[PDB]
């Protein structure tokens, strides 16, 4: 069976302004099979009650999902997305960089 | 401009963990408008856009009936596919179906679609003629024979040329505030030194709708196709999208680079540069 | 709106 590893983007809905409420997004795309596990992390720890979109797919049949949570960025707080998938030997962590 | 309607369907088997999970979503252009999930507390098709909420209880009843029937046929189809491919009942498998239509600015049918994939690979597709089939392999050929015998393509042609177009027209009118509004990208270029002799120029497009966009970097007027890092267009979560394109440039040569942005929300393509 | 008629492969 064919397997496709997720592309992973971690980013905010609006340009980040310290002390201003925003949304932290993790967009996973281009993957197959559809089984995937995604956590959003604040300072290395899992954020509770993260929401996600309903499973949908692109023209090439590969899947995409958006995981999101409300957050208020600061200078010190580090955010990341952690993804597990059959294509990964270990969970992949992608750090939030407010310039990406 | 031109518009599309699409219904996407995914069933994923999970042997030993109950029956396959079924999720279907409907879109008009890049706007989600309906969803159904078989694992929901009390599964009904639910609205996901304001302009569909005005549809009466009869609309939702009929939609939910279709969704439940489709979940059931997907279950049967997953069993059928195990036979067609001589597979064991041990594994998880995936069945996907997309169908819908494209219409022009004047509402005429541009193209209809109806296609399936099994385990992420092409299975069978209705051709653009809405009359013949493309089967990916000898398994799909078995489906093709059954569907030719039952004159399935004729049924699909009737739906795609009729109800698909007509209901799309209706949705476009009812959602004309949003579906018929293009939001142009907000654009800027950022500069990040990598080293003493190299720097990254990143061209940003934000807050745009629909998702379709072209971002290109030129060096002395030449497209840099093969040297540009381009991220997949991504949802912001407020109905708009984001994208960037980056190039690594020799330091001191920044002004030889121009970012070019095309989007339907723009009267003409934009040219931008890094502004120190 | 969706197509009514069922289809199996």
């Amino acid at each position: 069976m064919i397997q496709r590893t997720p592309k992973i983007q971690v980013y905010s809905r609006h340009p980040a302004e310290n002390g201003k409420s925003n949304f932290l997004n993790c967009y996973v795309s281009g993957f197959h099979p559809s089984d995937i596990e995604v956590d959003l992390l604040k300072n290395g720890e899992r954020i509770e009650k993260v929401e996600h979109s309903d499973l949908s797919f692109s023209k090439d049949w590969s899947f995409y999902l958006l995981y999101y949570t409300e957050f208020t960025p600061t200078e010190k707080d580090e955010y990341a997305c952690r993804v597990n998938h059959v294509t990964l030997s270990q969970p992949k962590i992608v750090k939030w960089d407010r310039d990406m | 401009g031109s518009h599309s309607m699409r219904y996407f369907h995914t069933s994923v088997s999970r042997p030993g963990r109950g029956e396959p999970r079924f999720i279907t979503v409907g879109y008009v252009d890049d706007t989600l408008f309906v969803r159904f999930d078989s694992d929901a507390a009390s599964p009904r098709e639910e609205p996901r856009a304001p302009w569909i909420e005005q549809e009466g209880p009869e609309y939702w009843d009929r939609e939910t009936q279709i969704c439940k029937a489709k979940a059931q046929t997907d279950r049967e189809d997953l069993r059928t596919l195990l036979r067609y491919y001589n597979q064991s009942e041990a594994g998880s498998h995936t069945l996907q179906n997309m169908y819908g239509c494209d219409v022009g600015p004047d509402g005429r049918l541009l193209r209809g679609y109806h296609q399936h994939a099994y385990d992420g690979k092409d299975y069978i597709a209705l051709n653009e003629d809405l009359s013949s089939w493309t089967a990916a392999d000898t398994a799909a050929q078995i489906t093709q024979r059954k569907w030719e015998a039952a004159r399935v393509a004729e049924q699909l042609r009737a739906y795609l040329e009729g109800e698909c177009v007509e209901w799309l027209r209706r949705y476009l009118e009812n959602g004309k505030e949003t579906l018929q509004r293009a939001d142009p990208p907000k654009t800027h270029v950022t500069h990040h030194p990598i080293s003493d002799h190299e720097a990254t120029l990143r061209c940003w497009a934000l807050g745009f709708y629909p998702a379709e966009i072209t971002l290109t970097w030129q060096r002395d007027g030449e497209d840099e196709t093969q040297d540009t890092e381009l991220v997949e267009t991504r949802p912001a979560g407020d109905r708009t999208f984001q994208k960037w394109a980056a190039v690594v440039v020799p330091s001191g040569e920044e002004q030889r680079y121009t970012c070019h942005v095309q989007h339907e929300g723009l009267p003409k393509p934009l040219t931008l540069r890094w502004e120190p | 709106r969706r197509r009514w008629r069922r289809l199996t492969l």
